[PDB]
């Protein structure tokens, strides 16, 4: 099963529901397979997207973990999102 | 091996993985269950190249290097209606703002 | 409370640093205070003469970010056997997503222009928070 997170300029990420409920706070919103973010625009949540990836596949891992990257003309609107989120 | 994808179409991307050794057409099976549109309406792409239902995503491009988790790679996707599919069509993400002359 | 033990039990090991920041070790002398040591590169590896029961910690040697060895935050040597030395796999945690971009952002700004950005004053507080050796220690302890 997959929800589908919508960023404030109408763009559809569709990630699984298992990846989306790492955020405590996407949990609570879901809690119903969609979730409106009016103040996210998609360059931020793409980047979220992509850590729900990150995070599930390198945790718990004894291999080398790389680098989650980020550009810095996404840092500020990176960090907003992820204190709003708790991620 | 798992390959990271991002499936794009207008202003939908869906994030899934995939094995290397899953096929072009698998994956628009994956594509039928989220987005209810069968694979002989789909078509999928490596940039602007069109990829062949039998060929497994590694002979297309996707690989541990190209498509990782923190990276993945893009897969076009278009849409058949009325026997004739639509051109292939990604709507870009938003623009950062400039950077903040304190950076 | 959190310190070396004074075994004088010798224990070889090896730092293995698999991680893409310098890595500074740290050791908790026998009184507990944190002792510095040479600055590991990416990549490379070092042999290093320690002792059972003594305590080992690993940073980032510019931003103190905390770093996981062997999947955990303390490096115990212990009993050389064999012979073969001990191996401290020094790696990256998964960051919060937060945590990241306060790394990301502070390496960009100087911290008296932490409030010359605009964001909520709650995170000039977290940005000012900077990871620190001591701080960690209490939490452990």
């Amino acid at each position: 099963m997959y929800v589908k997170l919508i960023s404030s300029d109408g763009h559809e990420f569709i990630v699984k529901r298992e990846h989306a409920l790492t955020s405590g706070t996407i949990k609570a919103m879901l809690s119903t397979n969609e979730v409106n973010f009016r103040e996210i625009p998609s360059h931020v949540l793409s980047k979220v997207c992509m850590y729900f990836t990150y995070k599930v596949r390198y945790t718990n891992s004894s291999t080398e973990i790389p680098e989650f990257p980020i550009a810095p003309e996404i840092a500020l609107e990176l960090l907003m999102a992820a204190n709003f989120l708790d991620c | 091996m798992d390959v990271f994808l991002m499936i794009r179409r207008h202003k939908t991307t869906i994030f899934t993985d995939a094995k290397e050794s899953s096929t072009v057409f698998e994956l628009k099976r994956i594509v039928e269950g989220i987005l209810k549109r069968p694979p002989d309406e789909q078509r999928l792409y490596k940039d602007d190249q069109l990829l062949d239902d039998g060929k497994t995503l590694g002979e297309c491009g996707f690989t541990s290097q190209t498509a990782r988790p923190q990276a993945p790679a893009t897969v076009g996707l278009a849409f058949r209606a009325d026997d004739t599919f639509e051109a292939l069509c990604i709507e870009p993400f938003s623009s950062p703002p400039e950077l903040p002359d304190v950076m | 409370v959190l310190r070396s033990v004074n075994s004088r039990e010798p224990s070889q090991v090896i730092f293995c640093n698999r991680s893409p920041r310098v890595v500074l070790p740290v050791w908790l002398n026998f009184d507990g205070e944190p002792q510095p040591y040479p600055t590991l590169p990416p990549g490379t590896g070092r042999r290093i003469h320690s002792y059972r029961g003594h305590l080992w910690l690993f940073r980032d040697a510019g931003t103190h970010d905390g770093l996981l060895v062997n999947q955990t935050e303390l490096f115990v040597p212990s009993l050389n056997v064999d012979g073969q030395p001990i191996f401290a796999n020094i790696t990256l945690p998964v960051y919060t997503l937060k945590e990241r971009c306060l790394q990301v952002v502070r390496s960009l700004v100087k911290p008296e222009n932490y409030r010359r950005l605009d964001i909520v004053r709650s995170l000039y507080e977290d940005l000012e928070d900077h990871p620190n050796v001591q701080k960690d220690l209490e939490r452990l302890t």
